[PDB]
């Protein structure tokens, strides 16, 4: 489910309960399949209040959203049209209760690690007064997401009562070459993997090298694009490539070398 | 100080100070003596307000002992110019300088409160150095001194004669006597 | 299947220029049909979407190269526009409209839907400074990278008494196309060294707005990022294109160098009724000059040499013996009325 | 007190003071004694604008009593150095070193308003000290004469004997006898 | 008052004044007597950009009759020592602190106007107290002079006894001499 | 009309119309608002015209209607202003006409009825013809 979408009752906006409909979608609307359900939530920090704590006038798509989703993450009746109200008379619209549906919330917050370093950072005064030096030293955004306490959350403009929901919270770390160049070897549906099987189908074998990939990892965080940056690098070393490869044949090996990805050289042919 | 005052809009209040909210209404304030600093902040609002709106009229309140003429004179010509009439209203004092420009008002939109002193006399300045330089800028006053009464007595009415006659020596007009001098059109008592 | 270069021959026909982002196009669609013309995967990879990014300045005929590559292609295409969306609970246009403009061209078809080319036109207005402003792209996150969207039943507005069919973009090839203004600026701090408003700093005063075209070129993520698009949206586009602005030369080619070109269908109605029609070069460059002057652009061209033929096509069938019309300077600024032969 | 006045624009209302307000427009104000501080202001907004687009012309209005000529070559270097030509409109007075930036504008783009009085003259300058050193600053200020008056000649348009002596003594030009020795192309009376 | 202008940019429209705009741009002015507070807000302004871009040259504009020898130590020590280039025009006028300064910019990078002047003097001090006193003072001013001469002889590249000469008493040097001095490399006469 | 002369099809597009469509019509066509010429033959120029309608009914009641040139110039001029097309000509006759109708019948040894200028600006009151 998608969290900017939702929006408080009687809004042109989607309503939270469309999320229950979705699961019984799947479950061809079986009520019973969908009570023991699992659902996942995408980018809840946008739903976050932005310094409305003074309340000059209610957000339906921000706190609103998360005063709804208060008592249906505890659990209780959901009112949901079993085929959109097919008929006035006898519309029995489907009660799937939440009790026991597992609900899973995720986002990327911004200015939450600085919200954490300020109440990790020492120093109780200024001046000769101070009996503490304050000293602090730095430390990576993944470590200070290992301290976030319910406390961090709500100063970000999240609720008390919404926070308390989800006892369990899990933080993750950014990425390094090391992570990124097994990333693009090591899974099954990796990136290089993809272009292999692009090219096999073809008649065409393709190889890569170490080098290669240090450079690819070092571009990629360079940029600051994350993981999906690998992406737009390997198609754009690949391009004058693939742009003419159907055109000659009798090539059945194609070799990258880290200088071709420094723009300076150009991929190896091997004819057969 | 100067007070801040609030301009009620659709979208919301601003705040603008008291000659600023003035300025919006086409009204423009000329107090203290002529000088360039002064006189060119006025040249830009007229200039502003031409491109504002070029076909509605302009206020020109003058409250002023006078002051240089070349400051004086870059208004008058900025009032001629523009295509709007420029509405001269005479508050309390009117020197030399300020008794030209209120003059130089638009026919039928010159105005004078009941208790308005005007004042008209020639050029006053001097020069010292030699003789042969004395010469040349006193050449440059007369020359002032003539244009002056010319352009006065274009638009007052009266003869140039008469004019050099009455302004040869300090003449204290009141607001019924400038009237009849023709210094102003009417004036103001009452509001109708 | 067609190779890269067939495309590329086809667009040349009805484009002048832009090598590099022609490529990039006809590569993309070419390996994005692969990707779905290989839905088996026989192997245990599965493949990835990929999506297109067009920068280049108002007039750069970005909607063209869109419409040619979907005329070429049997799979429907549909045009939109970033700004008129809004975030939930506003006036009431929605990202989900969009999907629905695109089941409307293929006549509420899912299956064909998802083999159509989405297009996105003026990407650029909305950004970070409520007002919606970056809530709206925050919508089209789950778009790009696929997601089962909700749509009317027939294209109808929304009653709760109805059911909405849901389609999944997780096929669908996404290309936003916009004009950003102020772009080149940054680029050049950050690539070109200069010392902007100074007495020895360098002017834009040489006219050669070319250059403008090739700094494009070197846009980088972080250009991006600074003009205050969000990181996601950058990342979801991997692939990036650069298209420059046309040139008097340039515009001249337009003018019949394509097989649908403004001077050749003139001449095609004018052969029809049997009076040949001859464009002097001449003539054919002022035309570009007064759209330049006036920067009317390509479409502005259309009006100027309306003008000029729109007085002579009234009275050309009147008389008889009429064997050619010849244009000329004049008959562009309208001092003479362009000879007949007889 | 500088007023405030209000710009709508496609963004949005933004809040500027009368003088920057004009700046916009391509419009910059010459007045009071020239100085470095302020002389170094006006070469800022020159290049300011040039950097904008230097290809409208810029509009100069000059009202003031002379000054420095360090200063004044500054600007008179940085008009010819831009692209853009720069339109001079004298208001007021000029004296030498604003008659000498108000014909330094392009040719066929110099304006003077009609009561608008111009002066021109050779460069004051003193040095007390060693005999010695009195003629190292004596040859100097000479130069800058020379300089001046080459300068004055080629703008004018008038043979560099004339400018010298007209130029040796104070010599107060009105708006039609400047039109004829040539500092201004025309003289401004009414709009249209 | 100093005009403001408005940059333009994609986050959105912002207000900056005209000295704080070119600052922006790398460009850095030096105006009037130079001393100790105006020398740090330079001095500051050349380290705020050597951070934000150690490969960008600096522009540095000199209109000014000199000033304290101390305070242009500051500026000279603080421009050889940071890696960027900077490059010096010379304004108006420039004596010996604002000569040093203008020939100590990169070489390559120096320009002046056309009719720009330059100055170049030993220099002066005095000291009243004690005999003993006076001799200590005495020393100072002598080794200041010997090794300001050595550094205007690095940077021009003329001979150190050539330089001492030249500034033993008062020279003056135009734009075309100083091109011939090495003070600076050319002349920035037009726009291109 | 010269602003609509100097029309673009971006222009259309810059209002908030798709350019598709825009392009579909890459023929134009200006037109002006009716003159006060123009005015004077709609008003009797077409078969079911104002006047026309007016006269019949005038000729029903057995009075003759007559209108003048000049009058007829003053209603285009009060039209233009209104700027409301040539619906608006028929409310410029029913206002000055109001106090005929309301009175016509009740007189009588009438006719012929005359309208001049002055009566349609309301200062003259419409000449009756007895006899
Ligand atoms: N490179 C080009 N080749 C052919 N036609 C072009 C080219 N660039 C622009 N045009 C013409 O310009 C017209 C309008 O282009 P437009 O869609 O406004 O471009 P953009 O989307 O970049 O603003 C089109 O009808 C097209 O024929």
């Amino acid at each position: 489910a998608d969290a900017t979408t939702l929006t408080e009752a009687g809004y042109v906006g989607e309503d939270v309960e469309n999320i229950i409909q979705k699961l019984l979608q799947k479950c061809d609307y079986d009520v019973q399949k969908a009570q023991r359900g699992i659902v996942y939530i995408d980018e809840i920090d946008k739903i976050s209040r932005k310094s409305d704590n003074p309340s000059i006038t209610r957000d339906v798509s921000g706190e609103g959203v998360q005063q709804a989703l208060l008592k249906l993450i505890e659990g209780t009746v959901a009112a949901v049209p079993p085929q959109g109200g097919r008929k006035h008379p006898q519309q029995e619209f489907l009660q799937v209760d939440t009790s026991k549906i597992l609900f899973i919330c995720g986002g990327a917050f911004a200015g939450l690690d600085k919200v954490i370093s300020h109440r990790v950072e020492t120093g109780s005064g200024i001046g000769f007064g101070a009996t503490v030096k304050a000293k602090s030293d730095k430390a990576s955004e993944g470590e200070l997401l290992a301290q976030v306490e319910p406390e961090d959350l709500i100063k970000f403009g999240l609720i008390p009562e919404f926070i308390g929901r989800l006892p369990v919270v899990a933080t993750l770390n950014e990425l390094s070459e090391e992570a990124l160049i097994q990333i693009l070897k090591e899974p099954k549906n990796a990136l290089t993997k993809q272009y292999q099987a692009l090219f096999n189908l073809e008649g065409v074998d393709l190889e890569f090298r170490d080098e290669a990939l240090d450079a690819i990892a070092k571009k990629a965080m360079a940029r600051k694009t994350g993981a999906r940056g690998l992406r737009s690098i390997v198609e754009a070393a690949l391009l004058d490539t693939m742009y003419d490869l159907p055109s000659m044949e009798d090539v059945e090996k194609v070799v990258i070398d880290e200088s071709v990805i420094d723009g300076q050289s150009e991929p190896l042919l091997i004819y057969g | 100080l100067v007070p801040m005052v609030i301009e009620q809009t659709s979208r919301g209040e601003r705040s603008f100070d008291i000659y600023s909210r003035l300025l919006k209404e086409r009204v423009i304030f000329l107090t203290g003596q002529v000088e360039d600093h002064m006189a060119n902040l006025i040249v830009a609002q007229m200039l502003f307000l031409e491109a504002e709106n070029p076909e509605k009229d302009i206020y020109l309140y003058i409250n002023s002992p006078g002051g240089v003429i070349t400051a004086g004179m870059s208004i008058y010509d900025t009032m001629q110019f523009i295509k709007p009439d420029v509405s001269t209203i005479c508050m309390g004092q009117a020197a030399s300088m300020g008794a030209f420009l209120l003059t130089a008002g638009a026919k039928g939109k010159r105005f004078c409160l009941p208790n308005s002193r005007v004042m008209i006399h020639q050029p006053l300045g001097g020069y010292q150095g030699q003789a042969t330089d004395i010469e040349i800028h006193a050449r440059e006053i007369l020359k002032v001194k003539g244009r002056m009464n010319e352009l006065m007595a274009l638009h007052t009415g009266q003869s140039l004669e008469q004019i050099e006659r009455d302004t040869e020596r300090d003449r204290f007009l009141s607001a019924p006597e400038a009237v009849e001098y023709g210094l102003v059109d009417s004036i103001l008592t009452h509001r109708n | 299947l067609p190779t890269p270069h067939e495309i590329r021959n086809h667009l040349d026909d009805y484009v002048i220029g832009q090598e590099q982002a022609k490529k990039v196009l006809a590569v993309a669609v070419y390996n994005h049909y692969k990707r779905l013309r290989n839905g088996d995967t026989s192997n245990g990879v599965e493949l990835g979407k990929s999506n297109i990014l067009l920068i280049g300045p108002t007039g750069s005929g970005k909607t063209l190269l869109a419409e040619t590559l979907a005329r070429l292609l049997d799979v429907p295409f549909t045009m939109a526009d970033a700004t008129t969306l809004t975030e939930a609970g506003y006036v009431g246009e929605d990202v989900e409209n969009i999907i629905q403009k695109l089941l409307q061209k293929c006549d509420y078809d899912v299956q064909k839907a998802q083999r159509g080319i989405v297009y996105i036109d003026e990407i650029d207005k909305i950004s970070r400074k409520d007002v919606s402003g970056e809530g709206v792209q925050q919508a089209l996150l789950k778009l790009i990278e696929g997601t089962v969207a909700a749509v009317p039943p027939q294209g109808g507005r929304k009653h709760p008494q109805q059911e909405f069919l849901q389609v999944d973009t997780s096929k669908i090839l996404f290309i936003c196309g916009g004009a950003f203004a102020g772009l080149d600026k940054v680029i050049s701090h950050r690539v070109e060294t200069g010392s902007g408003i100074g007495f020895g700093a360098t002017v834009k005063a040489k006219s050669d707005k070319a250059s403008e075209g090739e700094l494009l070129a070197q846009v980088e993520p972080e250009d991006l990022i600074k003009f205050g698009l969000i990181p996601e949206f950058i990342g979801r586009l991997p692939v990036v294109a650069t298209l420059n602005e046309l040139s008097e030369e340039a515009l001249i080619q337009i003018l019949k160098e394509p097989k649908n070109a403004l001077t050749k269908q003139y001449q095609a109605l004018f052969n029809l009724e049997g009076v040949d029609l001859e464009f002097r070069d001449e003539a054919l460059d002022a035309i570009a000059k007064k759209a330049m002057a006036r920067k009317t652009g390509a479409r502005g061209l259309r009006s100027i040499v309306e003008a000029a033929l729109l007085d002579t096509m009234y009275d050309l069938p009147s008389m008889e013996d009429v064997e050619k019309v010849v244009i000329d300077e004049s008959v562009i600024d309208g001092q003479s009325e362009p000879l007949l032969i007889y």
